[PDB]
RNA sequence: UCCCCCGUGCCCAUAGCGGCGUGGAACCACCCGUUCCCAUUCCGAACACGGAAGUGAAACGCGCCAGCGCCGAUGGUACUGGGCGGGCGACCGCCUGGGAGAGUAGGUCGGUGCGGGGGA
RNA sequence: CGCCUCCUAAAAGGUAACGGAGGCGCCCAAAGGUCCCCUCAGGCGGGACGGAAAUCCGCCGGAGAGCGCAAGGGUAGAAGGGGGCCUGACUGCGAGGCCUGCAAGCCGAGCAGGGGCGAAAGCCGGGCCUAGUGAACCGGUGGUCCCGUGUGGAAGGGCCAU
RNA sequence: CUGACUGGGGCCUGUAGAGCACUGAUAGGGCUAGGGGGCCCACCAGCCUACCAAACCCUGUCAAACUCCGAAGGGUCCCAG
């Protein structure tokens, strides 16, 4: 982790809860991360979006 | 006058943990190693750090297969 | 497969003469053409107008085959060269397309070569293959003065089933490869 | 004088001097040899003094073979410092020599010359030595 | 010095052997296609089937299928049900695939 | 061959200046060339174009034997 | 249960390199094609399909050859667990039990299981 | 001055000195999962510009290349190179162990939920592996709707995540 | 009755010694790119080297952070005293 390699949260796009923490390099990956992920509240996979940590 | 050395890391306690003929339970670590100095054989799994461990209750057996490497097996009891 | 003069000339005239000249005991033992590989060393397209798509369009008109990009194995300081850079074109001709290319190469191309004194007899693999290089692409009948932006030549590998240079010399010359010495 | 052109490591542990020579125990080139009777670290300067003594005796003619090489760095702390603060600096190089080692050989020279040169050479060395002559025993090695 | 063929063969086979299922090996020549179901723990073949042994005839794909069906019938007779497919150096496709499908139609489990 | 990435090869006439016509295959059905193997000086025996000169020099002067003897 | 071939294992070079010879009935391969399935950062080379005129040239299989590679004693030695001595030391020996590596003699151009197809 | 690698270290583990040498305080949205395919460095010969070294062809070449970065181990019967589809760089747990003064640190089959790749067998709880890190306390933000000082709320706290 | 210690058996190991196959060091010789030098040229090549020398080969060696090898021992589990 660094200024360019930031920590971030993944938010379930359906119920808006933050379910995962991870990182990316915002120089290499300037766009918000979009990833399918299991949401324990929705109890199914869901597109999760990057949200500021 | 001074030294620019003086560093060393902690010893990692690697090696075989269960020798041939030993009675192990499933999950028992058999070998701690760097890379595959020993390869998993029958009823032996391998973890992300090359750790060999028993998949079943049984008796540990070693085998040297020449160019194919040394293997660690577990024989069901 | 297409009826093509050179290919026909190989089976009808060249094979018997070779069987004669060396006395092979097996039909498979006699020198055959395996592939013609064409390579554009380029790398003048490393950066700059790294559109060598102009050259690929040219190679394809010559061979009827679309060349595949070659890329730098490693990065190089002095040639100003980073790993993975598109530096050349390479097309592997076999069978009917190989015959057709050589056919025009002998009849038309090499004659159109400037101050042509004949192919270099010494340019043989040692293992029975041959290689020659060109300065221009204008040599070929497919390419006209209009449609060409700059001068880029190529390497040509002719691969034979022959085990020796002697045998390979025999086959290639029989086909019509014009040697100076 | 003799020392490695290059090395993997600047400094070596001191180690030990047990046993007869590992090898190098038979005349292999010349007619006569100088054999080590005692273990020692033989310095590069000792080796060179031995060499120069032999060519000086020969004047012109003969051939000397030097069969040991000082690749072991010798270490000494700067004068009047205390213990600690790291290993001393490399001051020289030594050849490890054990009993039975043929250190020098000569050729192209009479027996009287070879005996005498090797004798003088021996006086430059920190150990007892023996003069030997090539043998069938050597030849069979 | 191994070949692409030899490496490819080892690669897919090693993976199969790790699972410890009975192994359904398939050899495909220019003319024929062969299958043996192998116990790699005892190093023994259990049941066999081929176009050469069945004197099969026609289209190589349709033949492959038939030797597959055949292998199944004999296999089920010995109580062999579950198996692992050993495509070896061959793509899972065409003739090999056909044999596989024929084995499955026969009730071989994989 | 992969489809749609290659120029199609059609029957073709390459027409040389010497009157040579070559039946072959190409991406352009008709082509004119200034030269071919059939007329090129290197190929045709040794048809030495403009200069079959043979040096001509240097004793080739012979103008003449007139100095006195 | 015998020989040949085709699969597939095991031992893990005594099995390998190189040289030479040999085999196509069968099998295997090359081969003949590229319509179809599938395929090439280009290429039916590969992968794949449909074939069956040809050739064992390539590959593969099987023999023979010890130039290389590989294996390798018996002796003897180094070293040493335990027991004792000697030297001011660097170090040197004895007893008992163990015992190399190098090298020498020599060995090796594989052996074997299971299932197929063929032959006697 | 913590951490990693090698040696010292006396062929299990461990083992000190202001002993001998080097590294870390990152990184990667692929440099991750899976399926399929591919195989190096180097030497020699051949080939326009082209060179010791750019790309091409042939032969030899078991690993001396590669594996982001130190070193060691490992490794082509891939962990290396390319492509397709992807997000398991899961949630809820966890038999059994390694290591170990404590607290930590490490490996982990298997079961369930909902998935990814694959015909399948199967693999997938990040990364060839060992460094890339920091206990409590105090406080922030998202969620939860557990407590709510007579009662309903609210203030403020708890719990889950960061 | 499981203990220290001991007998048998299996597995694990990389030290002593040794070796040079790997990483490096290494004297001499041979062979042979590369320079230095000398004849002979600027017409671009040639010839000679008791010169410094890469790679390779031979002979002979060196190594805690080298290993194609490799003990005695040591460790651990099982049965027995
Ligand atoms: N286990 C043994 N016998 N060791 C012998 C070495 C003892 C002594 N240093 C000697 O040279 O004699
Ligand atoms: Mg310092
Ligand atoms: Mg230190
Ligand atoms: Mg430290
Ligand atoms: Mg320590
Ligand atoms: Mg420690
Ligand atoms: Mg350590
Ligand atoms: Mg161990
Ligand atoms: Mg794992
Ligand atoms: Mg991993
Ligand atoms: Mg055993
Ligand atoms: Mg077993
Ligand atoms: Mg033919
Ligand atoms: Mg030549
Ligand atoms: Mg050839
Ligand atoms: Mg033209
Ligand atoms: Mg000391
Ligand atoms: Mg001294
Ligand atoms: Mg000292
Ligand atoms: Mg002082
Ligand atoms: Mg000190
Ligand atoms: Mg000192
Ligand atoms: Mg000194
Ligand atoms: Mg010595
Ligand atoms: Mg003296
Ligand atoms: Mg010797
Ligand atoms: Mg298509
Ligand atoms: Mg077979
Ligand atoms: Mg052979
Ligand atoms: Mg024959
Ligand atoms: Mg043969
Ligand atoms: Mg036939
Ligand atoms: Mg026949
Ligand atoms: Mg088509
Ligand atoms: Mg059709
Ligand atoms: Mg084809
Ligand atoms: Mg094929
Ligand atoms: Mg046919
Ligand atoms: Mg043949
Ligand atoms: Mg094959
Ligand atoms: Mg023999
Ligand atoms: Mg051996
Ligand atoms: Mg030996
Ligand atoms: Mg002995
Ligand atoms: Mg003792
Ligand atoms: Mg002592
Ligand atoms: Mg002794
Ligand atoms: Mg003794
Ligand atoms: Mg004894
Ligand atoms: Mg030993
Ligand atoms: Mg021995
Ligand atoms: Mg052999
Ligand atoms: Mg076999
Ligand atoms: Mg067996
Ligand atoms: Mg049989
Ligand atoms: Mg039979
Ligand atoms: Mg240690
Ligand atoms: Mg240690
Ligand atoms: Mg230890
Ligand atoms: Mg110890
Ligand atoms: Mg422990
Ligand atoms: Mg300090
Ligand atoms: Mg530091
Ligand atoms: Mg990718
Ligand atoms: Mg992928
Ligand atoms: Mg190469
Ligand atoms: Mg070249
Ligand atoms: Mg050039
Ligand atoms: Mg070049
Ligand atoms: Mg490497
Ligand atoms: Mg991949
Ligand atoms: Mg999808
Ligand atoms: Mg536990
Ligand atoms: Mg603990
Ligand atoms: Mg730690
Ligand atoms: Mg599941
Ligand atoms: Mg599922
Ligand atoms: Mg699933
Ligand atoms: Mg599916
Ligand atoms: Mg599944
Ligand atoms: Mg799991
Ligand atoms: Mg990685
Ligand atoms: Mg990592
Ligand atoms: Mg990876
Ligand atoms: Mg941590
Ligand atoms: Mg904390
Ligand atoms: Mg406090
Ligand atoms: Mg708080
Ligand atoms: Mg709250
Ligand atoms: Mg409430
Ligand atoms: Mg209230
Ligand atoms: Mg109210
Ligand atoms: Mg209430
Ligand atoms: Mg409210
Ligand atoms: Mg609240
Ligand atoms: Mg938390
Ligand atoms: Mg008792
Ligand atoms: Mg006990
Ligand atoms: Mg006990
Ligand atoms: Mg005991
Ligand atoms: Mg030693
Ligand atoms: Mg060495
Ligand atoms: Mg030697
Ligand atoms: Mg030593
Ligand atoms: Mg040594
Ligand atoms: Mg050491
Ligand atoms: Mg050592
Ligand atoms: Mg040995
Ligand atoms: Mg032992
Ligand atoms: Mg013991
Ligand atoms: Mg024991
Ligand atoms: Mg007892
Ligand atoms: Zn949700
Ligand atoms: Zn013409």
């Amino acid at each position: 982790a660094s200024e360019v390699r930031i920590k971030l949260l993944l938010e379930c796009t359906e119920c808006k809860r933050r379910n995962y923490a991870t990182e990316k390099n915002k120089r290499n990956t300037p766009n918000k991360l979009e990833l399918r992920k299991y949401c324990p509240w929705c109890r199914k996979h869901t597109v999760h979006r990057e949200v500021k940590i | 006058g001074s030294t620019r050395n003086g560093r060393d890391s902690q010893a990692k306690r690697l090696g075989v943990k269960r020798y041939e003929g030993q009675v192990v339970r499933a999950g028992n670590i058999l070998v701690r190693q760097r890379g595959t100095r020993f390869k998993p054989g029958k009823n032996v799994g391998m973890g992300r750090d090359f750790t060999l461990f028993a998949l079943v209750d049984g008796v540990v057996e070693f085998q040297d297969r020449g160019r194919l490497g040394r293997y660690v097996h577990v024989r069901p009891l | 497969p297409l009826d093509v003069a050179l290919k026909r000339k190989y089976y009808e005239e060249v094979r018997p003469e070779l069987i004669r000249r060396f006395g092979y005991q097996n039909v498979w033992e006699v020198p055959r053409l395996e592939k013609v590989v064409i390579n554009q060393g380029l790398g003048e397209a490393k950066e700059d107008a790294r559109i060598l798509e102009k050259a690929a369009q040219e190679l394809a008109l010559i061979t009827g085959q679309k060349p595949a990009v070659t890329r730098a194995k490693k990065s190089i300081s002095n040639f100003k060269l980073r790993k993975g850079m598109p530096i050349g074109l390479r097309v592997t001709l076999r069978r009917d397309r190989m015959w057709i290319f050589l056919e025009k190469l002998l009849n038309v191309a090499l004659p159109r070569i400037r101050d042509f004194r004949g192919l270099n007899p010494n340019s043989f693999d040692g293992r029975g293959n041959y290689n020659l290089g060109l300065r221009e692409q204008l040599i070929f009948p497919e390419i006209t003065y209009d449609m060409v932006d700059a001068l880029r030549g190529m390497d040509i590998a002719v691969v034979t089933t022959a085990e020796t240079d002697e045998e390979a010399r025999a086959l290639l010359e029989l086909l019509g490869f014009p040697f100076r010495k | 004088m003799l020392m490695p052109r290059r090395m993997k490591y600047r400094k070596q542990q001191r180690g030990r001097l047990k046993g007869a020579t590992k090898g190098g125990d038979y005349v292999a080139f010349g007619d006569y040899g100088l054999v080590a009777l005692e273990p020692a670290w033989i310095t590069a300067q000792q080796i060179e003094a031995a060499r120069v003594a032999m060519v000086r005796h020969f004047r012109r003619g003969g051939k000397i073979f030097i069969r040991i090489f000082p690749d072991k760095p010798y270490t000494k702390k700067p004068l009047e410092v205390r213990m600690g603060k790291g290993k001393g600096n490399v001051e020289g190089y030594v050849a490890v020599v054990k009993p039975g080692r043929v250190m020098f050989e000569v050729a192209g020279v009479t027996e009287e010359q070879a005996m005498e040169a090797l004798r003088i050479a021996g006086h430059k060395l920190p150990i007892k030595t023996k003069i030997v002559r090539r043998d069938a025993y050597d030849e069979a090695q | 010095r191994l070949t692409a063929y030899e490496r490819r063969k080892f690669r897919v086979r090693n993976r199969i052997k790790r699972t410890g299922r009975l192994r359904l090996s398939v050899f495909r020549s220019l003319k024929h296609i062969y299958a043996q179901i192998i116990d790699d723990e005892k190093g023994v073949t259990l049941v066999s089937a081929s176009s050469l042994a069945l004197k099969l005839k026609g289209n190589k794909t349709e033949v492959a299928r038939q030797v597959g069906r055949a292998l199944a019938e004999k296999a089920l007779a010995l109580g062999i049900k579950q198996v692992a497919f050993d495509r070896g150096p061959y793509k899972y496709h065409g003739r090999v695939k056909a044999l596989a499908e024929g084995a499955r139609e026969g009730g071989l489990e994989f | 061959m992969k489809e749609g990435i290659h120029p199609k090869l059609v029957p073709a006439r390459i027409i040389c200046g010497c009157g040579n016509v070559i039946e072959t295959y190409s991406t352009k059905p008709e082509i004119y060339v200034e030269v071919c193997s059939k007329c090129h000086p290197f190929y045709t025996g040794q048809q030495r174009f403009v200069d079959t000169e043979g040096r001509v020099e240097r004793f080739q002067r012979r103008y003449g034997d007139s100095y006195r003897k």
